[PDB]
DNA sequence: AGGGCTGATCGTGCAAAAGTCGTGCCAGCCGTCT
DNA sequence: AGACGGCTGGCACGACTTTTGCAATCGCAGCCCT
């Protein structure tokens, strides 16, 4: 959901390091952040701890 | 379920057989006086009818006109002519259903007869350039004061106009013919318009101008009585006047 | 009066975009409504639950955490494995992954050892990665003692080509051996753990919000709007009451406005929705035998006349008429879907370019796998529906079914 | 699409499909050694685009698909030995009846031959009413008994006596052959009112 | 903690917050339309309990 | 394949012979023409003939002369193309143009109009038809059927009917026998028309036709061959009747007023 | 030229005379018998005139609508009116140097005869409210079974429609008058009707009912003979059935 | 004492140019059998 | 072993869909300029 529950560029990361629009969809990508949305792609121990 | 009918035995057996006719949705024909009423009985048996909530849309034969009787029986689907807009559906195809009363009938034409002959069969209306022909069943109902066989026989209506007709032509006594209760129904009415016009009643009243015109030709079979009443009650001007000196002859200039 | 006859306004701007909004999808309509209800001011247990690899995702990241690597090796295997798609391959090779990350610490080299390193861990060929070298993975993996290996490994290396079309006795002759010598390396060869997990990596879930659903309540298909994927338009009446109340005029006047504004939306979504409701009823009425018989009864049924002739024109219907969905027994049909071609007339006509493509599948499947039959069959059951196919005019149709016939694709028996 | 018992498991091990009967179940009284799959239900799965690399892989392969994803019922854990018997229920509606026509056959036979023998009994009891009717008047045991023929079809032990028993015996026994059909047809039809499932 | 999977039946994580932020959200609005005192009054009974 | 007619209102006599031949006539998609009593026989004849007209699918369009008003009948006969006379929109679809390859159902109209008459002969003329204000003639192909009721050749000679009229037309004649001719399904169709009337009214029984009934329909002129007989039986059935008597002074004549 | 021309002595005459007056593009009026196939001569000619190669566009002489008679003379330059776009060449302009053959110029109207009148103008293409006219040279042709001396006599015939033509009437001989062609005329139909309802000949063949049919008048010239033919092959519906009772009489109601 | 002029309020269609399919139809080719 | 052939895909054009881009003129009258 765009800026829902659980949205996008917020509440920490996505299931995968793939983005949810999909740009940057890599868990090499570290410092990558996707211009279609602003998240966190990484490991999504941030998502319980954002 | 309003008209001043006498209830008299012939009163009583032509609303039987209205009664009796109103559900079925065949055409029916009217015969008798005009000028009298017969179109209310149609209505009330229209109102009777199996369509009773049915759009019931009667129409006068001779309203139609000549060069727009295509236009009356059917609507400009506007794919021609310079009308635009357009596509209504004509007053048959307005009610769809209902009962159209067939006023004026006896005053169709040749070419209305033709026309009323294409209307014998049922449905299939084509607008103008329609691409099909539209199926409504619709039920029939006309009127005619003048001797459909008469018109046959002249050869003024066309044969299908006849043939056109199926259910039995009701014809309605004259005046002179049921007199049995005209004198309690013209006292009714009589009533009510007195009633409608604030006058309150005739306490001459009396009959013996009505035993009189009992013995009256009254070519309006009922419509003539009930005006002649009302010029009589008007021209008395008074309830305490008897019917004396009082007689159905309005156009009469006096002595 | 006489056979003549005559001839018989205009607005713009609010109007115009109150229409334009109605001609949108049901989704993007609610997320519009969202939208200006935002600036409208008088409108009205951490982490669920789950199984590694449930969406198939997790279940190589866990093997290959299960499996002694170091931080680069770990984070090239998340790269492989993350970055792979619904089909179980890798996605994103080992270049992407690499430029995503800029680094060149995690080289090609490193990445590809990663990846072979967990090129069969859990399951056999994950992060297959356009799986050619997956399949010869798990021919490897599988005993070489299986019979036939050897010619299954050959056809497997660079006879795919052949294989493709399925020409057993062309690709036999090609490989200059006996047809179906490799019968049995052939059938290994496609029992070969296609996609790895195949259908466990295709975790694909089913989304569906048809704008309608069909329950064809006895017969003569009941269109009934999705009224809970139909927004209500509330107006605020608090809002409505601290308003008029309110004697600076230049809050009533916004107040008022605002409120015609609604009311104006309101009617025009209202009217959006009450044209849909009428076309889709017209289109269950025309299309009664696409719905319950299938594509094979297709006729166009793009709505004209009866709107006509009921209110306004097909105009700006044909603009609201864009993305109308519904849920039905044969499936989900859009709006643009209900509308179809016209063969027996020029519009309306009883067969449709999608009739053609159902038949044409059809025929196609009514063949041996061998060789398709000819479409000028399908052309001749066209003409016995009146349609007139002809095999030429069936290229179109087979062009889009796509069916590959013995002329595209020769199979050998 | 409706997870269908037909053995059809997309990426089934050939012992699997094995054991199960062509009707998705298995035979029965079949021994189960670990967890057995029994009755394979095809729950259908959902489709996808033309996807050239699947496209290949249905023309290597094929016949899944990925289109019907498998309800097959495998034995539970620590769960193995004897299936005694089974039992299926099907919704009216449907009637594939692969096994359930057997089983449905097997269970009208038993409830016929309990027909039948009350339905032997009054026949028995009415040919040999006839065949004392016929009795000791010329119409010997022995030719009723080489042929019932209707106990020689009245032969006239008595001829009046004889004659109207028969008729009445006849009008009697047509009765129960027409009463017997009909509870037969009853039965039948009790038998094959089959199921109604949710 | 969707029990049959077609429903998320969310155990008590449904955040009316969300909803209260819409209200928030609709309240800035009318700020940036600088709505009756009341209206901001009444908002803040809403917004700010969140 | 082979349509039963919907009603098979015909004379024992020789209706049935007629309908022999016109079965032979059936496989022509040339000019057939019927003829027979106007209202009574003629478009009987004429669904008669469309059950047992040539192939399928074919628009058997059917128009009345008396329609179409005057000036609006050429257009809506010849089609319209051009603008101005359809007022522009889409080329008309014409009357004529309404059924292509389909049967030209006519009606025993006898339209006044010689232009009327003078626009048909080019109708049927080389299979051509041109829309107002079209550029360019188009070639069309329909089948023709017609009923009729008066002598052609009387009204010719009064010059009431074109002679060139009927020089393209009348290839061969079909005349529906007179109702005081045929006097065979009379009881037939009697019988027919009392159980339609008794299945249709919910009647529990047809009343029967008593002897003075079918005298009287015997006696009677009966000027319509299929339609008199039926509203006179349909007036004798809304006379109705007790169980008692099965005909006795049932009213068949609707036209006779009451007393 | 697909007509099965008699080629008798009038019929070849005939056919001469077409020809030599087939190059020249004047009126000319094709005398005659009607209904007996002058359209199809006229076609045959057309195709065998100077300008064989031409669209030729005929049409029936009152086919139109009175109201429309500017729209069908002309097209429409939609200025003024309803009307819309249009701007259509007539037929008459669509033909633009092709024959337009008059049919049926006896039910012409005196409005038609005016607009033929104008017609015998050199071109002169004026629309409604048209800019100027536009002259157009196209080959005219007419034909009629009606003298138009005779309606000329009775005032129907303009002088202008009189002088219409710009040829002698060449007339076209009855069936009762030729009667030279007619044993073989008669077999090519004999044999048109057998191939038409799936004879292949038949066994009876002879002329003595075809001998007797040629003492009579058919008026049908060429239509009455073809339509009698194919209704005696019809009726007989035996190949061996000689030219014995067989006759030309549709109306009459058999013995 | 007489002119100017002031902006309120003034709503369900359609059409006009474009697109765009439907059907058909040409061109080549490869499977092949010659 | 090159041509039949059906495929197929490009190529083509009318017929059906569409969508977008279009609202002044008040008529109050009072105030202000003349």
């Amino acid at each position: 959901e765009r800026d829902g529950l659980f949205c996008a560029r917020i509440f920490g990361p996505v299931k995968d390091y793939e983005c949810l629009c999909g740009k940057y969809k890599r868990l090499k990508h570290r410092g990558v952040i996707c211009e279609k949305c602003g998240v966190e792609v990484t490991q999504t121990k941030v998502r319980r701890e954002r | 379920k309003d008209n001043l009918l006498g209830e008299a035995n012939s009163f009583l057996e032509v609303l039987e057989q209205v009664s009796h006719l109103a559900p079925l949705d065949k055409p029916v024909l009217i015969i008798g006086e005009r000028g009298t009423g017969k179109e209310l009985i149609a209505s009330r048996l229209h109102y009777l009818s199996s369509r009773w909530q049915g759009p019931f849309i009667s129409l006068n034969c001779a309203a139609l006109n000549e060069n727009l009787l295509d236009s009356e029986l059917f609507g400009h689907e506007a794919g021609a002519f310079t009308g635009a807009q357009k596509r209504h559906p004509g007053r048959f195809e307005r009610a769809d259903g209902g009962t159209l009363f067939l006023d004026e009938l006896a005053t169709a034409p040749m070419m209305v007869q033709e026309k009323l002959l294409r209307v014998i069969e049922y449905g299939e209306l084509e607008r103008v350039g329609g691409s099909q022909p539209l199926q409504v069943n619709v039920r029939l109902v006309c009127a005619t004061n003048a001797d459909l066989p008469a018109m046959v026989n002249e050869g003024t209506f066309r044969a299908d106009l006849l043939d056109r007709l199926a259910f039995d032509v009701v014809q309605l006594p004259p005046l002179r013919e049921r007199e049995s209760d005209i004198m309690l129904m013209a006292e009714y009415f009589a009533i009510q318009m007195c009633r409608e016009i604030k006058l309150p009643l005739f306490p001459g009243f009396t009959e013996r101008a009505r035993e009189t015109l009992l013995n009256y030709r009254w070519p309006g079979n009922i419509r003539e009585l009930k005006n002649v009443v009302e010029r009589s009650v008007y021209r008395h001007g008074t309830s305490d006047y008897p019917l004396d000196d009082i007689i159905i002859d309005p156009f009469k200039r006096r002595p | 009066m006489k056979q003549g006859l005559q001839l018989r306004l205009a607005m713009t701007p609010q109007l115009q975009q109150a229409i334009r909004l109605l001609q949108l999808s049901t989704l993007e309509l609610q997320q519009e409504l969202q939208q200006a209800l935002e600036s409208n001011p008088l409108l009205e247990l951490p982490v669920y639950q789950g199984e590694t690899t449930q969406t198939l995702q997790d279940y190589l990241m866990w093997q290959v955490e299960l499996t002694p690597f170091t931080d680069t090796d770990r984070a090239i295997a998340t790269s492989i494995v993350d970055a792979v798609d619904d089909t179980g391959y890798l996605t994103i090779q080992i270049e992407d992954i690499v430029d995503s990350i800029g680094d060149d610490e995690i080289g090609l080299e490193e990445v590809e050892a990663v990846l072979k390193r967990i090129q069969r861990f859990d399951p056999v060929g994950v992060a297959a990665k356009d799986l050619r070298d997956c399949l010869l993975i798990q021919l490897s993996q599988f005993a070489k003692e299986t019979p036939w290996l050897e010619e299954a490994r050959l056809i497997i290396s660079d006879h795919l080509d052949l294989l493709a079309n399925h020409d057993f006795r062309t690709l036999m002759r090609v490989t200059r051996l006996k047809e179906e010598v490799l019968k049995e390396a052939v059938n290994l060869i496609q029992s070969l753990d296609p996609r790895p997990g195949q259908s466990i990596q295709t975790s694909e879930p089913e989304y569906v919000i048809p704008d309608v659903l069909v329950r064809k309540v006895s017969g003569r298909w009941t269109v009934e709007l999705n009224a809970d994927s139909i927004p209500r338009l509330k107006i605020n009446q608090q809002y409505a009451a601290m308003g008029n109340s309110a004697r600076n005029d230049a809050d009533g006047q916004f107040i008022r406005s605002n409120l015609q504004e609604a009311r104006w939306l309101i009617k025009s979504l209202e009217s959006r929705n009450d044209t849909l409701l009428r076309v889709s009823r017209c289109i269950v009425e025309q299309q009664q035998a696409f719905f319950e018989q299938g594509e094979e009864y297709m006729k166009p049924m793009v709505l004209a006349d009866i709107a006509q002739a009921v209110e306004m024109h097909e105009s700006t219907i044909s603009r609201v008429t864009t993305q109308k969905y519904l849920h039905s027994p044969r499936g989900i049909f859009e709006l643009k879907y209900f509308f179809s071609s016209h063969v027996n007339t020029e519009g309306g006509g009883e067969a449709s370019s999608t009739a053609i493509r159902a038949l044409v599948k059809k025929l196609i499947a009514a063949e041996n796998p061998a060789k398709p039959l000819s479409d000028s069959k399908l052309t001749s059951m066209l003409s016995e529906q009146g349609i007139m196919v002809a095999r030429r005019t069936v290229a179109k149709y087979r062009e889009s079914l796509s069916i590959p016939p013995s002329n595209q694709r020769k199979q050998l028996v | 699409g409706p997870e269908e018992i037909t053995a059809d498991i997309p990426n089934v091990g050939e012992a699997a499909l094995s054991k199960l009967d062509e009707s998705g179940i298995v035979y029965i009284g079949a021994e189960v050694t670990g967890g057995d799959i029994l009755v394979g239900k095809v729950t259908p799965k959902g489709e996808t685009q033309l996807t050239p690399e699947e496209k290949l892989l249905r023309a290597i392969f094929g016949e899944k698909a990925s289109d019907v994803k498998d309800s097959s019922l495998r034995v539970p854990n620590g769960v193995s030995g004897t299936v005694i018997d089974v039992q299926v229920f099907t919704r009216d509606g449907v009637e594939k009846d692969k096994r359930a026509l057997e089983i449905e056959e097997m269970q009208l036979k038993q409830a016929k031959k309990d027909l039948s023998e009350e339905l032997q009994i009054l026949e028995a009891g009415l040919f040999s009413r006839i065949r004392a009717v016929l009795v000791a008047g010329g119409v010997e045991a022995e030719k009723l008994d080489k042929l019932p023929r209707d106990r020689w079809l009245e032969l006239g032990l008595t001829d009046e006596e004889k004659q109207n028993q028969l008729e009445q015996l006849a009008e009697q026994y047509d009765e129960l052959k027409h009463e017997f059909e009909k509870k037969l047809e009853a039965k039948r039809r009790k038998i094959t009112q089959g199921d109604d499932l949710a | 903690v969707p029990l049959d999977g077609g429903r998320f039946a969310t155990s008590d994580l449904n955040d009316l917050y969300r909803r209260v932020i819409n209200r928030n959200n609709r309240l800035k609005r009318l700020l940036d339309l600088a709505a009756p005192d009341i209206i901001v009054r009444n908002e803040k009974r809403m917004l700010q309990e969140a």
